[PDB]
């Protein structure tokens, strides 16, 4: 009961996973909203793929699950990423994809010698499969050897048209889920999460005003929103209609 | 001898069989694995001593 | 050289054409063997062991199908139709035709 | 019975084998599905090669 659990983001150089700083905190799970029940659904998959071994090494097929999550930026995807690795006590291998320092030999050989425990983060997927640089080789190298145990690895996009239905396959990309713009169950769980304790009917006129004002609101702008007016609830709901 | 391998094997052993072993002593295998993920199992021997079974 | 001590070598191709008779000799590859598509024991066994206990007469109905809608079925493909319909032998049967 | 075994697949890089990532869990044979008996003859084969030095 001491000792508080941290979350590990390991970066790649050259052709070798190394510890990217030191330990990190655990984000809580429950303080990145995603949607009505988003959140649950990832979690109860991730959970079916890793306490049950028995069914994938029995009927021979390789131990590797992965998922696709697209929307617009700022909607709050690595947090999510994060969270869930913090929850499962997972380490996160965080690999920028667009960058060309790696080639495609060197991309399979980064996700064949992954540490164990660890989920693996691609992202920017859309912008190097439209171009060292290249497309194939990035599915050829996810479709090789499947690590030790468990290839966990998630990737973000900002849109998914830029890619391809190939991509989305069984032993590939397996559950795709769109994170977009807030909603108002999202608007009133973030007014609630951010200002510990107030009327659940201000927190829903809140959501209203934001859902008026604006179509395409994103959660990271709802974040800034909030630091403007840190600890000042009421100040925030008369300022909706300056937004 | 406790160099031998067969020691660790014999008190497995003794343990699996004679359940009801009032006195015992404990193993505690702690391993701390990459991201912090810590793993613990108590795994009991009988003490020193003489035992009967 | 043979190496220490038994040296099993394994070399696998897609075709035998490519390769020449001089490869096929004692002290060299022994025992060449053809594996090849599924037929209806393997789609059977496939189908009984993916899915752990079911009735073996929807098997067989399941292999039939399968070798009736194709001909050179290959077990991967096979394996990645299984992986569609994990959990789930019912809709599998019925998606044969789809295939 | 404690130990499960595995399979270490070597890799070469130069002119040196090298382990190849971390040791794998052990496909079980029968789910690999071949033909009639082409895995049975090929079993036999092996066993009568590495039994008869
Ligand atoms: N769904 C959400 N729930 C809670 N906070 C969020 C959410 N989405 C974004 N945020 C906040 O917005 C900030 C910026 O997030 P960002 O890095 O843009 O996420 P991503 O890159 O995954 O879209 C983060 O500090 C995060 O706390």
């Amino acid at each position: 009961q001491q000792e508080e659990g941290k979350t590990v983001m390991y970066t790649a150089v050259g052709s070798e996973w190394r510890t990217f700083g030191y330990p990190r905190r655990r984000r809580p799970l429950d303080s990145v909203v995603l949607q009505q029940g988003l959140a649950d659904r990832i979690v109860k998959d991730i959970r079916e793929f890793i306490d049950n071994p028995k069914w994938y090494i029995d009927r021979g097929i390789p131990y590797r699950r992965g998922y696709l999550l697209y929307g617009p930026p700022g909607c709050g995807k690595s947090s999510f990423i994060t969270a869930l690795a913090g929850e499962l006590e997972h380490s996160i291998c965080l690999l920028s994809l667009t960058d060309s320092s790696l080639s495609d030999d060197r991309l399979n050989h980064l996700l064949s010698v992954a540490p164990q425990q660890s989920l693996v983060l691609l992202e920017d997927v859309d912008a190097a499969f439209l171009s060292r640089l290249t497309f194939s080789g990035l599915l050829n190298a996810l479709d090789g050897v499947a690590s030790t145990e468990a290839r966990i690895v998630f990737m973000t996009t900002n849109y998914i048209d830029r890619l391809d239905p190939a991509l989305i396959r069984p032993g590939r990309v397996d559950l795709k889920e769109y994170v977009g713009y807030c909603s108002h169950w999202q608007l009133t769980q973030m007014f609630q999460r951010f200002y510990p304790g107030q009327a659940p009917s201000l927190a829903e006129n809140f959501a209203e005003h934001v859902l008026k004002a604006t179509s395409e609101i994103s959660p990271a702008q709802v974040q800034g929103y909030f630091m403007l007016y840190k600890n000042d609830p009421m100040g925030a709901v008369h300022n909706i209609e300056s937004l | 001898p406790a160099r031998d391998r067969s020691y660790a094997w014999l008190l497995s052993w003794l343990t699996r069989h004679s359940t009801r072993t009032q006195h015992l002593s404990v193993e505690t295998s702690y391993l701390q694995h990459e991201s912090g993920r810590i793993s613990t199992k108590f795994e009991f021997i009988p003490s020193p001593g003489n035992h009967f079974i």
